[PDB]
């Protein structure tokens, strides 16, 4: 009886055990599907790439937010984008559609988010660090950058804009 | 009291509780006023004639997360993870030790609390430089949670003394839990140990002059990862071997009990990388390694899942119950201690659910820093443990104080519970849904209340939620406080045997609860683990280093 | 057998794929 029903549980436990492992490797192998496509390029570039953030908005890249997109391919721009207390520059951000960005974000203050409401692009904003991640958009229109990191009482209000134009 | 002069114990146990509880309760107020500014209602206004040291909207929500995920789950692991292995083994805890320990966690918690009040530290529960506190939040903070190094202490010492008396026996059940779940916790500690000591305390009393970020997150997550199964392991200890008493059967395993808490000591430390997806500068192929080492970290609880289903169905097969949910309605439904518990665990199957999303790597880019994580982690936290600890009052509280419940405090507690519950469920929908839509976390929307439109629908749940989860608190307050304050005392009920569940019978695989018991061994994989899951990574950072200057934007 | 333990990791395991799937979806959608 409790025998039997000990022996029983143990073997239909073995099983769901097997189960779940098998879900858990099925994920594991559509995560690495997702890495191999155009899709991983918000995954940020792994590479320490150090500036200053006490000169960021005075000299370099990040000073002068009408040259801030440059083209740097033939089908590729680079955005110098500047996340701080609270807001985003340039404003807005204006690049072609179908072409390659790379957005290059960093911060003169705090920690901001940097996420593009309809992408996958949500990255983390760190003083002293350059975060680096690439997208191309399919659609022209519009799109607003939402800060989602805690940077202080201005945080929700700190938006800006992405115009993709056609 | 005879009582506690032969279980000094359980007086110190009641320290632990009772703080924990009054720190529920003081964070839990700012909850309802979330919720509603979550459902674009602003009642911060009120919330501030109220009490008017609070100046902000995340003044709140910074005490909110420390009193709620930090002091009070903390508090209530060392009461249970040691208590119930001092009682299953019969031995007196080392009683000096067991009272530092108190004094630690309570003068950290008046130290950083005071900060806190005052507006000096409104960094939240994460304090992420360079946002940058008062040097108390993080010195009252460090002695905190230090405190539970004093408890590692007091269980290891339990079971060396249990081990020599008892040469070739295996640990006892519960022991062997709380032991690998304090070893873990040590492991665990050090990422933030280190970010406090080599940078937070320095920085704050003014010795550098600033902390790199990316450095001061990673050492922090480390440690962040590994205290969300530091808060769970506690509400698990009694979920496998109180529970199945209280639901009128057994537990149904041993030995995958043990197995479980053996997983959580191997991998709850070495995958905190899965909070750091959307972080710089760290390389992809390591995400992607913590990624499948938080998968792996799953499995524990997914085998939880029906080892403690299995425990529950038997319990209701015993009580009469058949069919395929005859079972269900056959289990004791009027006992608190029994239902807070399994309405948690229903909960924590679409928190579960979440989480396995979120340690997905790429997918973690739909949801990170959205409303979603509050909404996952309120299943996990806010509902399976805190209900645990909750129904606890209706076993522990007698155990600890003689203090009878009465039946109208056992229906009450059942109002309590299943409305927090129904509030998290009601909650998790109106955040998880808010979070697809881009809300984000961490933010006075209702002072913004044009820029979420397309949340309209999710947003009524969460004022729903906070209505409901008010009530639900109120009547907490009045309950935990008739019961603490009660008349009777009934010195028998101080004295009775905690309700541990009787394993099932059946053998039971000695070769493998041996192995599992070869714990020196199991902690130096853990360890092992450690170093290679982060070394390499924390050896690049640290020899890269880029300090930046502190700010105070509140 | 253990028909209701089997129900619940049933309920589990469709909660699972049904917001695991449902975010892979969205995933894609939004890339
Ligand atoms: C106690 C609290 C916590 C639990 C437990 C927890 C579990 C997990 N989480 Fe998490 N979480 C993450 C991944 C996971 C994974 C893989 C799991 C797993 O361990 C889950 C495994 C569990 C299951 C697979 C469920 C098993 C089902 C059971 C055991 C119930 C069975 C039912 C029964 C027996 C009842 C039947 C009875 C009847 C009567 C029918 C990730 C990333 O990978 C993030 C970062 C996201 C981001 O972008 O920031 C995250 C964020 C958080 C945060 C936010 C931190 C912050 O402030 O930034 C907190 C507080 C938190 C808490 C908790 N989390 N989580
Ligand atoms: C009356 C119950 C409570 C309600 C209504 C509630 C409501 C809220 C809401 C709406 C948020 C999101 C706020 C934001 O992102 O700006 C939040 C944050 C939080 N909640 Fe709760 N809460 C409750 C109880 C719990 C308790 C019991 C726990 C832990 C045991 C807890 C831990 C947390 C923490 C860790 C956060 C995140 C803090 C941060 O991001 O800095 N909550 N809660
Ligand atoms: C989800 C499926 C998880 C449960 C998988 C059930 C596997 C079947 C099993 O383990 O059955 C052995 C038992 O001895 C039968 O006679
Ligand atoms: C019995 C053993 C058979 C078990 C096979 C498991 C099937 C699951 C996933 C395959 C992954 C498909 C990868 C293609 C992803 C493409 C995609 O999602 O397009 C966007
Ligand atoms: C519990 C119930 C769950 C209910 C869940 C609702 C999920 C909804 C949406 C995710 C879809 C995201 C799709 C991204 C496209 C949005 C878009 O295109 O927007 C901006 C762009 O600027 C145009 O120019
Ligand atoms: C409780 C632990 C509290 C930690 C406080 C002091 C510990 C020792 C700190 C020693 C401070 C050295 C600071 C230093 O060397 O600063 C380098 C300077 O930034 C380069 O020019
Ligand atoms: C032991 C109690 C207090 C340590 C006092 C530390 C005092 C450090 C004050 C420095 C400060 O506030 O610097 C800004
Ligand atoms: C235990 C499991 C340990 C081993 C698990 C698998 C890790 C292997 C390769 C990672 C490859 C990831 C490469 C992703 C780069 C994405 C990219 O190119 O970003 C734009
Ligand atoms: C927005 C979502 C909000 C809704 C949230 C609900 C989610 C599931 C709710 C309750 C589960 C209860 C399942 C089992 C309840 C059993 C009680 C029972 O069977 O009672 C028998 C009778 O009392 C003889 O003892
Ligand atoms: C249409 C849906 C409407 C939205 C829900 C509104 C919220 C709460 C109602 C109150 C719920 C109170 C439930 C108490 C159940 C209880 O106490 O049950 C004891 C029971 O006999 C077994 O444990
Ligand atoms: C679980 C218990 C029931 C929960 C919520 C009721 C559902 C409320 C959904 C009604 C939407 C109300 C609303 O705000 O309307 C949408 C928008 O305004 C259109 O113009
Ligand atoms: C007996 C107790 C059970 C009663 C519980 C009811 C059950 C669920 C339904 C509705 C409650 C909704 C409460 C939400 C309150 C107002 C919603 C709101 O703020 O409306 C915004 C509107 O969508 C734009 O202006
Ligand atoms: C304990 C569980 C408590 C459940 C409480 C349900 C909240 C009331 C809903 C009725 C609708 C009243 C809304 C009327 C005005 C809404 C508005 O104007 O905002
Ligand atoms: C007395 C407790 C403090 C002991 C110091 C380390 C002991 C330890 O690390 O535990 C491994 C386990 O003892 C393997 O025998
Ligand atoms: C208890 C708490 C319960 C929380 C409920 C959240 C439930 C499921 C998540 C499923 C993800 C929903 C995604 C649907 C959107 C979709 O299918 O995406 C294709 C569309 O094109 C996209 O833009
Ligand atoms: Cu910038 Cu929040
Ligand atoms: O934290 O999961
Ligand atoms: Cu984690």
């Amino acid at each position: 009886d409790e025998h039997k029903a000990h022996k029983a549980i143990l073997a239909y436990e073995k099983g769901w055990l097997a189960f779940s492992l098998a879900m858990l490797f099925v994920f594991i192998a559509l995560i690495a599907y997702t890495l191999a496509t155009h899709t991983a390029g918000v995954i940020p570039a792994g590479k320490l790439e150090r500036v200053d953030p006490t000169t960021v908005r005075q000299e370099g890249p990040w000073a002068d937010p009408a040259q801030a997109v440059v083209q740097t391919g033939p089908n590729q721009y680079t955005v110098y984008v500047l996340a701080f207390a609270f807001g985003y520059q340039p404003n807005p951000i204006e690049v072609p559609q179908g072409a390659e960005i790379v957005f290059k974000i960093t911060s003169p203050d705090v920690i901001h988010g940097f996420h593009v409401e309809g992408t996958n692009i949500n990255v983390e904003v760190l003083p002293g660090e350059v975060s680096t991640v690439r997208y191309t958009f399919k659609r022209p229109g519009e799109y607003r950058i939402i800060c989602n990191q805690y940077c202080g009482l201005g945080h929700q209000n700190m938006f800006g804009t992405i115009v993709v134009k056609e | 009291s005879r009582v506690y002069e032969a279980y000094p114990e359980k007086k110190a146990t009641l320290y632990f509780l009772v703080l924990g509880f009054l720190a529920l309760i003081v964070g839990s107020l700012f909850g309802p006023f979330q919720a509603l500014n979550y459902g674009n209602v602003d009642a911060y206004p009120l919330l501030k004639r109220l009490l008017p040291f609070v100046q902000s909207y995340y003044q709140g929500l910074t005490l909110h997360g420390v009193l709620n995920a930090i002091v009070f789950t903390q508090l209530f692991a060392q009461a249970i993870m040691v208590y119930l292995p001092a009682r299953e083994l019969n031995m007196r805890p080392n009683m000096g030790l067991m009272w530092l320990s108190w004094w630690m966690a309570f003068i950290g918690l008046v130290v950083f609390a005071l900060p806190l009040l005052a507006n000096e530290a409104t960094v939240l529960y994460t304090f992420y430089p360079p946002l940058k506190g008062h040097w108390a939040f993080y010195l009252g903070a460090s002695v905190f949670v230090l405190s539970t190094w004093v408890s590692i202490y007091i269980v290891l010492d339990l079971w060396r003394r249990w081990k020599a008396a008892n040469p070739g026996k295996v640990t006892p059940l519960v022991t062997y839990m709380a032991v690998v779940f304090w070893l873990m916790w040590f492991l665990a500690s050090l990422g933030l140990v280190l970010e406090a000591v080599l940078f937070l305390l320095p920085w704050s009393f003014g010795l550098v002059e600033g902390v790199d970020p990316l450095v001061a997150r990673t050492l922090f997550w480390w440690t962040g990862h590994p205290i969300i199964y530091f808060w769970l392991l506690p509400a698990y200890a009694i979920i496998y071997t109180i529970l199945p008493k209280q639901a009128g059967g057994k537990l149904v395993s041993d030995p995958m009990a043990r197995l479980a808490f053996l997983l959580f000591l191997l991998l709850s430390t070495p995958v905190g990388f899965h909070h750091q997806f959307a972080d710089p500068g760290i390389d992809p192929t390591w995400k992607m390694i913590h990624s499948v080492l938080t998968l792996f970290v799953a499995v524990p609880s997914l085998m939880t899942a029906f080892t403690v289903a299995a425990s529950l169905e038997f319990a209701g097969r015993l009580r009469g119950g058949r069919g395929l949910f005859g079972w269900i309605r056959a289990l004791p439904w009027d006992n608190p201690a029994f239902v807070a518990p399994v309405l948690g665990l229903l909960g924590f199957i679409p928190g579960g659910a979440g989480g396995i999303v979120n340690a997905s790597f790429t997918l973690d880019y739909v949801v990170h820093n959205t409303a979603w994580v509050p909404g996952h982690f309120h299943l996990q936290v806010a509902s399976l443990v805190t209900l645990t600890a909750m129904g606890s009052l209706y076993w522990l509280l007698p155990n600890l104080t003689g203090k009878p419940i009465s039946d109208a405090q056992r229906r009450l507690g059942l109002a309590v519970v299943w409305l927090w519950f129904l509030g998290m469920m009601i909650m998790a929908v109106g955040l998880h849904w808010a979070g697809l839509l881009n809300v984000p976390r961490r933010a006075y929307i209702a002072q913004v209340p044009d820029a979420y439109p397309h949340a309209a629908v999710p947003m009524v749940f969460n004022v729903l939620a906070g209505i409901v989860l008010l009530v639900a608190l109120l009547l907490f307050i009045y309950g935990l406080f008739s019961v603490l304050l009660s008349r009777e005392r009934k010195p028998e009920l101080a004295e009775a045997p905690l309700p541990f569940a009787e394993v099932i019978s059946g053998p039971e695989d000695r070769r493998l609860v041996l192995a599992m018991d070869r714990i020196g061994f199991w902690f130096a994989v853990a360890a092992i683990l450690v170093v290679l899951a982060y070394g390499p990574t924390l050896v690049q950072l640290f020899g890269h280093l880029n300090p930046v200057p502190g700010w105070r934007l509140w | 057998k253990p028909k209701g333990a089997l129900a619940v990791i049933l309920v589990l395991t469709l909660t699972i794929l049904v917001f695991w799937l449902g975010v892979y979806a969205v995933f894609f959608a939004r890339g």
